[PDB]
């Protein structure tokens, strides 16, 4: 599976788990940032790779980043 | 118009596209009364029935005249 | 016309150096991707974002610099192979006065000398070049078809993909042979890498063919 | 009951049959109906082709019905009873199933079928009994006068 | 009046009921056949397949093939169905060596014993429907 | 009720928006900060849909732009005109048709570009061109450059006409949606007002005007001497001596005595032996006929009175049982969106342009057009290339409708939703369609090819090892042969001599002659067969599939043409029907070219030539069509190879032109490879080096310069290639056909 990971340079703008379609993202409480939330990927094992996360996030460099790893059926997305 | 079976051969197409036609459902052969398709429809009643009638008229007037009948 | 050719040359080098050098030097990493190396040598892109990533891994400017070795290759091996057909045919005033201008070298070079390749084989009979033809031509094909995966890409075929294994597992009978291993279309680096050999080879297959076959038959 | 019945002689049934016979009788009866419609609509097409266009077996075959059967060779006429017997023997398999629609080898009482469905089962039917009528028709005039059909009303 | 209805009434199963899926003629001739007809041992629906193969295969071979006008073509092209079958054979063993890997059941195609089982009876069953083709194409005169 | 309702003044006359260049766009009315920006513009100037949200507002845009559209055509019209009035040897070719060589264009002498100006006969110097204008106005009856200079003017008026009404129709009095909505009206007007009155218009001018002056030019009276249209058209002594049935006046027309018209009202059907072309008398009776017909079929539908039909019930009566409603919702669908429409008037377009390409070679229908052999080949192939490409234009805004126009709720259970689930049914089939036409016929090929290197020509698929004969084809040939005789009995001679009988020639050459078919004919059909399904397969899939799929479940959200979905999922590029699009312009492209290959060489071979007193038929290439056409070796060397001769060495001569853009289009498909092997992270990083180059010197752009996005590069990876692809072939066919015809 894909490995995402999350900087601290994130801001809690809570559009990468919008963009998310798998639900791999979610906000957790953070102290660094104003808005007092951090973007994390408690579920990578259901990423795919699409990086839909990675155009949405607004950072000069991505906060959010995905590297590609291992594939499985969940990261194919077959259907079959 | 020319020949008098020309003129009865257009005159009996004209009135038998009258009788059958419908419009909208509603016609003469199928039991509608004259005077109601006249409030209905009007004179558009007349000028396409007599148009179609014409057509047809022209056909079967042109066929005959190519096989010799008339 | 070797001035002219000399300077072609120069610009199919500089051109080559400039693509691998590039890719070397970004490799570690860059402005569109300050991160590179994390990633590593060889992987697909970093996806639309920033306005598209394609072709960023510096794997790709070798895949992209072959086909600049292709080029001045070709290029080097057409001018020696020119130059010396006329001479040994006690013609150099052909190559001198019709080198300066490319329909110059697309009709006394190309044209000229394909004659007794294509007719190694043809309608009324065949000779000792007809193995020579057909590799020409078989060339040809192996380098036309190394542009379906150039040009195409792995969406599509993933989808057609999909089709074919839907039609394989609802028909009948034949859905009792099943596969063990799911059919996916290429990956992106597969079937860049699949493309450039198809590429490549033809390109050898289908010039070696010409430059035996036409220096055979003319003895010249 | 049963879709056969039409406008201009309605149910008809003069000599009894449908009554004091089982539902097996009556499944039988529609079964013959339906292949013997099917039959003759096959045949009274394959007269009217046959008459004026035969491209098989170099043209040679004689445009009468009941002389071409005869000049077909003996291997044909062999593959053709073959096919035949493979589609019986599958009307033999639809007849022991349990749910059988006498003549329906598309199933049908799976889908939720309508009066459409009953008024195209009608127009098969009509359709074959005027084959039924014509075929035979066609097999006489050509034992008769030894024209084809299409050579006999030229 | 609908026909197209969902298989075995489920909307969100990846097929549909059409007439030519689930008629009776198609489930008939489907349930009839070797493959699938009930009560067949693995190595007799094996035998059936091979010869119902191994009947056909020599023809193309027989009419079209290089030694076609040559005294030899039919022997030729029994040869060719001989080789032919050989390789699809070879196909057979060893789709069952990757796919029924580990297996103690039998008695079933999807198991190593009955697939090594329909793999021999279509080896005989296709090498006996290729010599009786060539059989009754030496002798095709009386037909 | 029907009727006319418009909104007055709904747009300002003014430069402010000319001056504002992305004011149609909410994007990019902001203004410019990367070179995207400039592109986008482009790219989205006609997308009136994405730039608003209004339908009377698109409906009004589109009306407008068609007037412009018909405004740049009338001008184009006009030039063709003008340049035959002014810059051309009509005169002379209308003199001497068979000897001269007709052209309109006129090189100036700076570059030493004069050598252009070839030898075309008649004491003129020009470019030949092949477009049978020429003939066309021949056909028409013109035969002085007065008439085509006022013609010109006259065009030239309609195009400024056309620009003001564009305008009125948009800034003075725009319609509504009601207006625009009401399509019953305009196929009523469309069917008997445009198509029925014109064809009535040209059949009155054509038995008024050209059976006269084209039956004297062909007696032999030069065009000096020929009565004048305006004395023709009521001289009646005249037309009578011409023709003697108009003595009889319109009598014989009021009355239904239609026979006394019979000598210029014909039906002899085949080719004029003086012209070799069809029968003006059979074309006007052609067009009176197609006249009646549209004047009668466009009465068929509902208008502000009683009478007519309606589109909605009738398609809401057409549903079976095998597709639940039917065609329920399809009238709301094309009164609503506009794309639905230009899908099926494309699609029909380009076909329609493609069946004008087959019966214009096959009947010949203006006078010496068969001999010009160039004026057939490029009418031809134009239109072959037109259609493939307005296919392709249709299967695209099919996508685009199905992307933003489509709804499930007016479509539940309508042939469109049915359609949308079994497209994997429909897709697959295809597929394997394509894989087995396309082996079985490049097989073929493949193996003559090695059975010829082989040296074992008595194992080929030829017309004397294994024959594949095309039975069907033959047949329907002797049908139409005998057609005349049985089942057209009024007819005199076929429709076509392709089929079958005399071979028509005018001087020496040949106009037309019987086109034989055989196993080369069978193996090249079937590989046209194969084509035309990959295509379909392409584009089928890119529009069924245009709202998601198995790999992407919500690709109606992305958009129509968006690049990609990231690297997931093993990889989602081209997964748009945009790129579906894209993918099957290459696969039109390769029809087409195989299409026009195939004519060109069956034509050079067994039709085109010189017939000699005796009888001797001698063809351009020799009939080497019937057996080189049967491996690509063959099609290699005696078609390419062999009439490449005539392009390359062209240098120094009039065809000299045609030679550079040889070498040119050569050169521009070679380029666009670049574009669509390439990608877009590679040329942004070296941008990125450009762009500290020029920082170095202190002249890096306020409009930061980019990469070209991905949709662009391959539209322009594609734009180029078809470029190079179609220039290359149109300069090789052009060299080709006007050396040796
Ligand atoms: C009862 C009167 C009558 C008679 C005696 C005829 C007789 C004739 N009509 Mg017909 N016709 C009639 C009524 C009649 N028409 C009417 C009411 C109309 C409607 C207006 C027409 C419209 C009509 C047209 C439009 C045409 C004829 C034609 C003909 C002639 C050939 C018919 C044929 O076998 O087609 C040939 C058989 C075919 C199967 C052709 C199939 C063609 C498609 C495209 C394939 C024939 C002389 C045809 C002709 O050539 O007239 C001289 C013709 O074009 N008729
Ligand atoms: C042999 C073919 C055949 C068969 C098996 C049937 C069977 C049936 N028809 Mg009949 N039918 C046929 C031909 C046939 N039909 C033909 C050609 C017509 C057109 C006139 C009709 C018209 C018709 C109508 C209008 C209706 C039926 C109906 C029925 C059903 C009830 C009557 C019954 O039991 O008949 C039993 C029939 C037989 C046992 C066949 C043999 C009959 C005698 C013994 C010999 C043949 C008669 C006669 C001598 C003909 C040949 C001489 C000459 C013409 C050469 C049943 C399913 C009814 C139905 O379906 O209601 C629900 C119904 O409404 N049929
Ligand atoms: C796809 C196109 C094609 C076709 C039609 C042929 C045809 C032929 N080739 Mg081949 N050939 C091809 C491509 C093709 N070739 C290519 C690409 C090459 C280059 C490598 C060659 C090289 C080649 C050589 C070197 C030779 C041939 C030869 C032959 C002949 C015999 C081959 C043989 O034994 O087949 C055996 C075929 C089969 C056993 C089975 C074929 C498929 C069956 C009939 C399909 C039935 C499907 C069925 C309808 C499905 C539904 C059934 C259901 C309803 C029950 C034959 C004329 C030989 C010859 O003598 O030529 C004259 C020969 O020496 N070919
Ligand atoms: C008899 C009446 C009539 C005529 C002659 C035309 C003619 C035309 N209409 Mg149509 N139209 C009509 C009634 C008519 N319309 C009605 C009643 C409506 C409202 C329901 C429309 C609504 C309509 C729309 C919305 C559009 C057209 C367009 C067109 C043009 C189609 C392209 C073509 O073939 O140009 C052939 C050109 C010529 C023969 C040159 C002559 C040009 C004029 C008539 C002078 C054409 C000029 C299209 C167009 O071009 O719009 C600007 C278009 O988009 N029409
Ligand atoms: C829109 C097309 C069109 C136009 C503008 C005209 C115009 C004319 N035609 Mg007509 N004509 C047409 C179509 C047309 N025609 C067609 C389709 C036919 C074939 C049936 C004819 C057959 C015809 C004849 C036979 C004659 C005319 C004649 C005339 C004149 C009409 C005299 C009058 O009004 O009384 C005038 C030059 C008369 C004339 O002046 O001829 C020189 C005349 O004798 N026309
Ligand atoms: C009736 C004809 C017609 C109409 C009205 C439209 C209308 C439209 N199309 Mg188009 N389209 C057509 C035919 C048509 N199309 C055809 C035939 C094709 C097949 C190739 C397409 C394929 C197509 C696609 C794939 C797409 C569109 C899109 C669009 C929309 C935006 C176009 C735009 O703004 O371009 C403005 C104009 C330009 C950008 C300039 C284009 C220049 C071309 C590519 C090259 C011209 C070369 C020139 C002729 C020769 C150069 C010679 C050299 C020597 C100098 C618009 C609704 C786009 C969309 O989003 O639709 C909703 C879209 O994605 N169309
Ligand atoms: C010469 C170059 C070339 C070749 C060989 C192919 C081949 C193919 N393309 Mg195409 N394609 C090309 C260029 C080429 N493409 C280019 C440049 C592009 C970019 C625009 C594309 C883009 C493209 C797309 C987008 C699609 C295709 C499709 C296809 C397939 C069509 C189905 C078919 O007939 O398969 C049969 C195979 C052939 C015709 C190749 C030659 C076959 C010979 C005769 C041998 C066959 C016999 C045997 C099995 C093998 C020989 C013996 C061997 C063991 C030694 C096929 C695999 C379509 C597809 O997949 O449809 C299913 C499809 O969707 N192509
Ligand atoms: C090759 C493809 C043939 C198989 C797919 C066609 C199946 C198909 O599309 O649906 C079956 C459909 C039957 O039509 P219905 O009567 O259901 O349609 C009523 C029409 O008004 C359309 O709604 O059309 C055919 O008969 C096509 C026959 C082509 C043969
Ligand atoms: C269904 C159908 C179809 C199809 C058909 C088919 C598919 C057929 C086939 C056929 C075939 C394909 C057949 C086969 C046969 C075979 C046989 C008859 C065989 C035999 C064999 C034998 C007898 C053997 C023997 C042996 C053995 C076993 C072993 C050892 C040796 C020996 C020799 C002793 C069609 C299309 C028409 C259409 C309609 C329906
Ligand atoms: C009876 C008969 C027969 C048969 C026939 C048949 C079988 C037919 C079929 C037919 C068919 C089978 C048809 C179809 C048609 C179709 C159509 C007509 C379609 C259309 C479409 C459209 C119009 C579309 C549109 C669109 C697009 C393009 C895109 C987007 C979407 C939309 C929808 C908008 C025979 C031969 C024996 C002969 C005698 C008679
Ligand atoms: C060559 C190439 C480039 C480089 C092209 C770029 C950066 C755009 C080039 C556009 C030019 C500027 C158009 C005008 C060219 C004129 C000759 C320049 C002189 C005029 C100036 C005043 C602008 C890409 O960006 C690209 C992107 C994606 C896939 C393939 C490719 C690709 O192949
Ligand atoms: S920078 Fe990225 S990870 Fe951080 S809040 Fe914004 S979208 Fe989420
Ligand atoms: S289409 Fe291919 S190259 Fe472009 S972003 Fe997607 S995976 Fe990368």
């Amino acid at each position: 599976s894909h490995s995402v990971r999350v900087y601290d340079t994130c801001i809690g703008c809570t559009q990468c788990v919008r963009a998310c379609p798998c639900d791999v993202l979610e906000m957790v409480p953070w102290d660094g940032c104003k808005a007092g939330q951090i973007a994390s990927a408690p579920r990578a094992e259901d990423c795919i790779g699409c990086k839909r996360c990675e155009t949405a996030c607004p950072t000069d460099f991505l906060s959010v980043r995905v590297y590609l790893g291992s594939e499985t059926t969940r990261s194919l997305g077959l259907s079959y | 118009a020319y020949s008098i079976p020309k003129a009865f051969i257009m005159m009996f197409c004209n009135v038998l596209v009258i009788s059958t036609m419908t419009i909208q459902g509603k016609g003469l052969a199928k039991g509608t009364p004259h005077d109601e398709m006249v409030e209905s429809f009007g004179i558009t009643w007349l000028l396409a029935g007599t148009a179609l009638g014409h057509i047809v008229g022209a056909g079967t007037i042109l066929g005959c005249s190519t096989a010799g009948i008339l | 016309g070797d001035f002219l050719i000399h300077h072609a040359i120069a610009l199919a080098l500089h051109t080559t150096t400039l693509i691998l050098v590039k890719g070397a030097l970004d490799a570690r990493g860059s402005k569109l991707m300050p991160d590179k190396k994390d990633f590593g040598y060889s992987f697909p892109c970093d996806g639309p974002g920033r306005g598209g990533t394609c072709d960023i891994s510096a794997w790709d400017a070798f895949y992209l610099a072959m086909f600049w070795m292709l080029n001045t290759i070709g290029w080097v091996t057409f001018y020696w192979h020119w130059k010396h057909m006329t001479i040994w045919g006690g013609n150099a005033a052909a190559f001198n006065e019709s080198s300066t201008y490319i329909m110059g070298w697309l009709r006394d070079y190309l044209w000229l000398n394909s004659s007794p390749l294509i007719n190694g084989y043809n309608a009324f009979g065949m000779n000792a070049q007809a193995v020579w033809a057909w590799m020409f031509l078989f060339g040809h094909l192996i380098w036309a078809t190394g542009f379906m995966f150039l040009i195409s890409w792995r969406g599509y075929w993933q989808e057609l993909i999909e089709t074919l294994v839907w039609a394989h597992e609802r028909t009948p009978i034949a859905n009792l042979v099943k596969w063990r291993d799911k059919p996916v279309a290429l990956s992106i680096v597969q079937a860049r890498l699949v493309g450039l050999a198809h590429f490549t080879i033809g390109y050898i297959f289908t010039y070696a063919p010409f430059v035996i076959a036409s220096t055979t038959g003319k003895f010249s | 009951d049963m879709v056969g019945a039409c406008k201009p002689l309605g149910f008809f049934d003069p000599l009894g049959f449908s009554k004091d016979a089982s539902p097996a009788s009556m499944a039988k009866f529609r079964e013959a109906e339906l292949k013997h419609g099917r039959v003759a609509m096959l045949a009274c097409a394959g007269m009217i082709t046959a008459d004026k266009f035969h491209p098989l077996y170099d043209g040679k075959l004689s445009s009468n019905p009941l002389l071409a059967i005869a000049q077909v060779p003996k291997l044909g006429l062999l593959q053709i009873l073959l096919f035949i017997g493979f589609m019986e023997v599958f009307g033999i398999l639809n007849s022991r199933r349990p749910d059988y629609k006498p003549g329906d080898f598309l199933g049908s009482s799976q889908w939720d079928t309508t009066e459409v469905w009953d008024n195209y089962q009608l127009r098969e039917l009509n359709n074959g009994r005027l084959a039924m009528f014509a075929s035979i028709g066609m097999l006489t005039h050509a034992y008769i006068t030894g024209k084809g059909p299409l050579e006999l009303l030229d | 009046s609908e026909f197209v209805k969902p298989f075995n009434n489920d909307p969100f199963v990846g097929n549909l009921s059409t007439p030519v899926t689930t008629s009776t003629a198609t489930k008939l001739y489907l349930g009839n056949l070797p493959i699938y007809r009930k009560g067949l041992s693995p190595l007799m629906r094996g035998l059936e397949v091979g010869m119902a193969h191994g009947y056909f295969l020599i023809g193309p071979f027989y009419i079209l093939g290089p030694l076609r006008n040559s005294p030899n073509a039919l022997l030729v092209g029994l040869f060719s169905a001989y080789g032919l079958i050989i390789i699809l054979t070879l196909a057979l063993t060893i789709y069952g060596l990757a796919s029924f890997q580990d297996n103690s059941t039998g008695s079933n195609l999807e198991s190593s014993k009955g697939w090594r089982s329909f793999t021999s009876g279509f080896t005989v069953g296709a090498l006996g429907g290729a010599s009786v083709a060539y059989v009754l194409l030496n002798n095709v005169s009386f037909f | 009720k029907v009727r006319v309702i418009v909104d007055k003044d709904p747009v300002a006359t003014s430069f402010e928006k000319w001056a504002q260049p992305g004011h149609f766009s909410r994007t990019l009315a902001k203004g410019p900060k990367t070179t995207t920006w400039i592109w986008n513009l482009h790219a989205d100037a006609h997308d009136f849909d994405s730039q608003t949200s209004s339908l009377e507002d698109i409906s009004r845009k589109i009306f407008s732009a068609h007037f412009g559209q018909l405004a740049i055509i009338f001008l184009w019209v006009s030039q063709a005109y003008f340049h035959g009035a002014r810059f051309s040897n009509y005169s002379a070719w209308l003199q001497n048709p068979t000897a001269i060589k007709p052209s309109a264009q006129v090189v100036w002498p700076i570059v030493g570009q004069e050598i252009l100006n070839g030898d075309v006969g008649g004491g003129f110097s020009g470019v030949q061109i092949t477009s049978g204008v020429f003939q066309m106005w021949r056909a028409s009856g013109i035969t002085n450059e007065t008439e085509l200079y006022w013609t010109a003017m006259g065009g030239l008026v309609m195009s400024a006409l056309m620009v003001f009404a564009g305008w009125f129709h948009y800034h003075k009095a725009a319609p509504k949606l009601e207006w625009f909505q009401n399509v019953e009206s305009m196929m009523n007007h469309h069917l008997a007002g445009l198509l029925g009155l014109g064809c009535l218009s040209w059949s009155g001018h054509q038995i008024h005007i050209s059976l006269p002056i084209n039956k004297l030019l062909d007696a032999g009276v030069a065009p000096q001497e020929i009565p004048l249209p305006h004395e023709l058209l009521f001289n009646q002594d005249l037309m009578a001596q011409l023709y003697p049935s108009f003595k009889k006046g319109l009598l014989p027309f009021f009355t239904l005595n239609w026979s006394e018209y019979s000598d210029f009202l014909t039906f002899k059907g085949g080719l004029n032996p003086i012209t070799g072309s069809l029968w003006l008398s059979d074309t006007a009776h052609h067009h009176l006929a197609l006249a009646v017909l549209f004047i009668f079929a466009g009465h068929m539908y509902r208008t502000n009175w009683g009478i007519g039909h309606s589109m909605k019930e009738i398609l809401e009566a057409h549903k079976g049982p095998l597709t639940g409603e039917g065609h329920k919702g399809l009238y709301e669908i094309l009164t609503t969106s506009w794309h639905a429409q230009l899908a099926i008037n494309l699609a029909m377009m380009g076909s329609l342009s493609i069946i004008v390409a087959h019966h214009m070679y096959a009947m010949p229908p203006y006078p010496y057009i068969g001999v010009d052999y160039p004026t057939q080949l490029s009418l031809f192939t134009h239109h072959m290339w037109i259609g493939g490409f307005c296919i392709c234009g249709a299967a695209a805004h099919g996508a685009i409708f199905m992307v933003r126009d489509y709804s499930p709720v007016q479509s539940y259970n309508n042939l469109l939703d049915r359609v949308l689930r079994h497209r994997d049914a429909i897709i697959s089939h295809l597929n394997w369609v394509c894989i087995f036409l396309g082996t079985h016929s490049f097989g073929f090929y493949i193996h003559n090819d090695t059975m010829r290197a082989l040296g074992r020509p008595q194992d080929m698929f030829s017309d004397k090892a294994i024959q594949l004969q095309p039975i069907f084809a033959k047949w329907v040939q002797s049908l139409h042969t005998l057609a005349p005789g049985s089942t057209a009995p009024n007819a005199l001679a076929t429709s076509s001599y392709a089929f079958g009988g005399d071979v028509v020639a005018v001087n020496g050459k040949i106009a037309m002659m019987p086109i034989t078919l055989g196993t080369a004919d069978f193996m090249v059909h079937h590989i046209h067969a194969f084509t035309i399904h990959v295509t379909v397969l392409i584009l089928l899939k890119g529009v069924l599939f245009a709202r998601s799929s198995r790999l992407i479940p919500d690709k109606a959200n992305l958009g129509f043409r968006f690049p990609c979905d990231g690297p997931g999922r093993g990889g989602t590029c081209q997964v748009s029907a945009w790129d579906h699009i894209f993918l099957g312009l290459f696969w039109m492209y390769n029809c087409i070219s195989v299409v026009i290959f195939h004519f060109s060489w069956k034509m050079q071979s067994d039709v085109w030539g010189t017939i000699s007193s005796s009888g001797k038929i001698s063809h351009v290439t020799g009939g080497n069509f019937a057996n080189s056409a049967l491996t690509i070796n063959g099609w290699l060397r005696d078609f390419l190879w062999s009439q490449a001769s005539q392009v390359i060495q062209s240098y120094g001569s009039a065809l000299s032109a045609y030679g550079l853009i040889f070498l040119g289009a050569h050169f521009i498909w070679a380029f666009s490879l670049m574009f669509l092997f390439s990608g877009r992270g590679y040329w942004q990083e070296l941008i990125e080096s450009i762009v500290w180059a020029h920082n170095k010197l202190k002249l890096a752009p306020a409009i930061q310069p980019r990469a070209l996005s991905i949709t662009q590069g391959r539209a322009v990876g594609l734009a180029h290639y078809l470029l190079g692809g179609i220039g290359t072939t149109w300069s090789f066919f052009l060299a080709r056909i006007i050396s040796v015809g």
